[PDB]
């Protein structure tokens, strides 16, 4: 973070920090704080996790008068698999946003195994926009979202109430989300998508659908687009 | 399914009053006696409705 | 189940009669029994038509469907609430000059 605030601040680039391991990071402070006669706090963990954490992760984000920015991809890793976690917690309350790669998905192999439903950045309105991206990201982002949340809710239904009694809105969604976890999530290690080739492979997800379902869609970007 | 049988019902007891009036008699009687065995059966389909 | 392939009839005469003609119901010659038996107001009495229709519903497993009069099943109210298993069922067809009675029907009175 030292050498992230040099760079954007003193040399005006975007740098993007990507921490590894703050759970190794957490583990490192408890080895610290019990170096010392800190008695363990929750879990553990020192009771100013909470601070040292602050402290790491904001240390990014733009300024006034330099034309920089820190960007934070902390990587948590969850102990058991919980958000209750002091270090998921803390890492949820200073962040602003949470991107979760799921044992589910990794076991199907798909690659990466990230699911969207856990996921968000509380700060997409204002990156997913017209003179950025496309003008279509945040309609479409939420559209695909919304078909996917529909999705498992249709996989889980199936096995039910049986595949012919789902509805049209069911069986079209239960191939867009086929499609979508084995073609959109499921990228190549080494298969560079920019944004704009990622929106397009998102449409054509999505035109499997008739114009009439896409509601989440403004009417002029659907009308334009599909 | 109710309103059907009722119409059908009605037609066929007026179809059997009528045929019993052209043979002046009542088939009951022969029917009971022709009785050996049952041209009509049902056998059930387990249909798979929803779950 | 499929053992059970036959359509009782404990209607009236003329339609026991009209169920015979069709086929529906016969006397078993081995069993000795008729799947199919004319029975009246007049005919037998109250008792006489619920234990033959109890037999039916019971004893008698090859019945599926069981066709009954309305003015036959006013008497026998009791045993056609009491007959709730869905398997045979129950169909609650009029005897002649007696329209059916929606209320009087058992499958009707569970809406």
């Amino acid at each position: 973070l030292t050498t992230a605030e040099y760079l954007a601040y003193q040399t005006e680039r975007h740098v993007l920090t990507i921490l590894t391991d703050m759970s190794s990071y957490a583990d490192a402070l408890r080895e610290v704080s019990a170096a010392r006669e800190e008695v363990p706090g929750r879990r553990g963990y020192p009771g100013y996790m909470y601070t040292d954490l602050s402290t790491i992760y904001e240390r990014a984000g733009r300024v006034e008068g330099r034309n920089g920015s820190i960007t934070q991809i902390p990587i948590l890793t969850m102990p058991n698999d919980d958000i209750t976690h002091p270090i998921p917690d803390l890492t949820g309350y200073i962040t602003e946003g949470q991107i979760f790669v799921d044992r589910q998905l990794h076991n199907k192999g798909i690659y990466p195994p990230i699911n969207v439903l856990p996921s968000l950045s509380r700060l997409m309105k204002s990156a997913i926009g017209e003179g950025m991206t496309r003008k279509d990201h945040g309609d479409v982002s939420n559209q695909l979202y919304a078909k996917y949340a529909i999705g498992k809710d249709a996989a889980a239904m199936k096995a039910v109430v049986g595949e012919e009694a789902l509805s049209i809105e069911d069986k079209l969604s239960l191939e867009f989300l086929e499609k979508f976890e084995k073609t959109f999530i499921t990228q190549g290690a080494y298969e560079d998508r920019t944004v704009f080739e990622s929106l397009d492979q998102a449409w054509s997800l999505l035109r499997i659908y008739p114009k009439e379902m896409l509601n989440r869609i403004s009417p002029k970007i659907l009308d334009e687009f599909y | 399914a109710k309103q059907k049988m009722g119409r059908v019902m009605q037609t066929a007891a007026f179809s059997l009053a009528e045929v019993s009036y052209a043979t002046g008699e009542n088939i009951g009687y022969q029917v009971q006696e022709s009785v050996s065995t049952a041209r009509f059966k049902v056998r059930a389909r387990q249909e798979n409705v929803s779950g | 189940a499929e053992k059970r392939t036959l359509i009782a009839v404990i209607a009236d005469e003329d339609t026991t009669t009209g169920l015979l003609l069709a086929g529906i119901g016969q006397i078993t010659p081995e069993t000795q029994e008729k799947n199919f038996f004319v029975y009246q107001e007049g005919k037998t009495t109250k008792e006489e038509i619920t234990d033959k229709f109890n037999h039916f519903t019971e004893e008698r497993d090859d019945i599926a469907i069981l066709l009954i009069n309305q003015h036959i099943a006013e008497n026998i109210r009791a045993r056609v609430d009491s007959f709730t298993n869905a398997f045979p069922a129950i169909l609650e067809i009029p005897s002649k000059d007696h329209p059916y009675d929606p209320e009087k029907d058992s499958v009707l009175k569970r809406v």
